[PDB]
């Protein structure tokens, strides 16, 4: 706080604008820079839209800077500061501090009252955000890899009918080892969810509340992203594939022989994709 | 929009004058859909609902500890300065081999400031920024 100090006070001009980010659960840190800024600036603010909320009421901070006189005086103003923040004390307010709290409590009610809507108002919440217009001074939407691999409901399911197709035929010149073929499913099972998502449009919200089941659960099996015996019904050759492998072989390789744990950042990953299904940014 | 209308985005303003007184959720990235390098510049478009943010053209700007610069990169889409200072934790050791680059944010590459900048064209304010 004391380097932050330094710096802005040094550089910012009078009239000039200083944009902190801060937590508010670290109360030392904040009572710091209040008492570091407070002196120096004839303005504050405190400012939190609904994305910053996670249970620890992250804001901006914006003080407008006075005039401050020389380095005697900021010597003075740093020094001062310090000694306030040593004897447990510094100049913030009750009543603002009250407000604030109010604020910060209205705030996490209301993101819970969002984030627990049902599944068509969370594709109203979702066609309705911000992130046409002014997001998109350059900022592109957050697209799966297989978005990139294609060319051009229905027809997405009779591509991934052939997808599993060429995949469970490598399954079978393999062997006409064990997790490197559990590899080769993995990666089967991650492209169709690319392609399950891509062909998430804002009209079936059954598959959109599936998916995000699926991804909220931590793993991803082939038995949830479709059926066997409907696989098989909209599959080209399934009689050879019982006459090969068999429904236990089969069965065996769905689930289990896929099983696809993800990170924290895969599952945000697919979340923003899910998102962007739902917003129109995959069907065109 | 409903993450920053009056019941989550608020401004409240600090006292300034008072005494020394001595006292998980994944389904929010549903929302955050646009950038792949960052997400974390939703944040800083509350920040436009400030006139005395915008009210502050005609100097420079310094920014602190970006690492993708998209607050960077809206911001000075938005609120145009001459030339852009540019700070982030980055160690050397960072670097592929055989390679030499400092800190690049990644994003702010892609903003049309940056290529207003390598086109030459002037700002919105008229003027090559730097």
């Amino acid at each position: 706080a004391t380097n932050l100090s330094l710096i802005a006070m040094h550089s910012v001009r009078e009239g000039g604008v200083v944009i902190v980010k801060i937590l508010y659960s670290m109360g030392y840190y904040f009572h710091l820079l209040v008492n570091l800024f407070t002196p120096c600036s004839v303005k504050g603010y405190v400012l939190s839209n609904g994305y910053a909320c996670r249970g620890d009421m992250e804001c901006y901070v914006v003080f407008v800077m006075g005039y401050l006189g020389g380095p005697t005086f900021v010597n003075e103003v740093v020094r001062m500061a310090k000694t306030l923040i040593q004897r447990h004390g510094t100049l913030l307010a009750k009543s603002d501090e009250t407000a604030l709290m109010a604020l910060f409590t209205s705030q996490k009610q209301r993101v819970d009252n969002i984030l627990s809507s049902p599944l068509p108002r969370l594709a109203k919440l979702l066609r309705r955000n911000i992130d046409t217009a002014l997001i998109e001074a350059g900022g592109q939407p957050v697209r799966p890899f297989c978005a990139e691999s294609l060319v051009n409901i229905t027809q997405t399911t009779q591509v991934i009918a052939s997808h599993i197709d060429t995949v469970i035929r490598s399954v079978i010149y393999m062997e006409a080892i064990d997790g490197k073929k559990r590899t080769s499913l993995k990666q089967c099972t991650r492209q169709i969810l690319e392609v399950t998502i891509l062909g998430l449009g804002p009209e079936d919200l059954n598959r959109v509340g599936d998916i995000i089941s699926l991804i909220l659960r931590g793993t991803i099996s082939l038995e949830d992203l479709i059926p066997l015996r409907t696989y098989l019904k909209m599959s080209t050759c399934p009689k050879y594939l019982k006459s090969v492998l068999g429904l236990t072989k089969l069965r065996e390789m769905f689930s289990d022989g896929s099983m696809l744990y993800l990170t924290r950042a895969q599952q945000k990953f697919y979340m923003k994709t899910v998102g962007n299904a739902v917003k129109g940014y995959y069907n065109s | 929009d409903q993450l920053t209308m009056k019941p989550a985005a608020f401004l409240h303003e600090l006292d300034l004058s008072a005494p020394a007184r001595y006292d998980d959720q994944l389904v929010r990235y549903l929302f955050r859909g646009v950038g792949t390098a960052s997400s974390s510049w939703y944040k800083a478009s509350h920040l436009l609902s400030v006139p005395e943010i915008r009210c502050a053209r005609h100097g420079n700007s310094l920014y602190l500890a970006e690492g993708s610069g998209a607050i960077m990169s809206l911001l000075e889409l938005h609120i145009p300065h001459e030339t852009i200072y540019y700070n982030t934790l980055f160690s050397n050791e960072m670097n592929p081999p055989q390679r030499h680059f400092g800190p690049t944010p990644t994003q702010f590459l892609n903003s049309v400031v940056y290529r207003n900048l390598q086109a030459e064209v002037p700002c919105k304010d008229g003027f090559v920024q730097e």
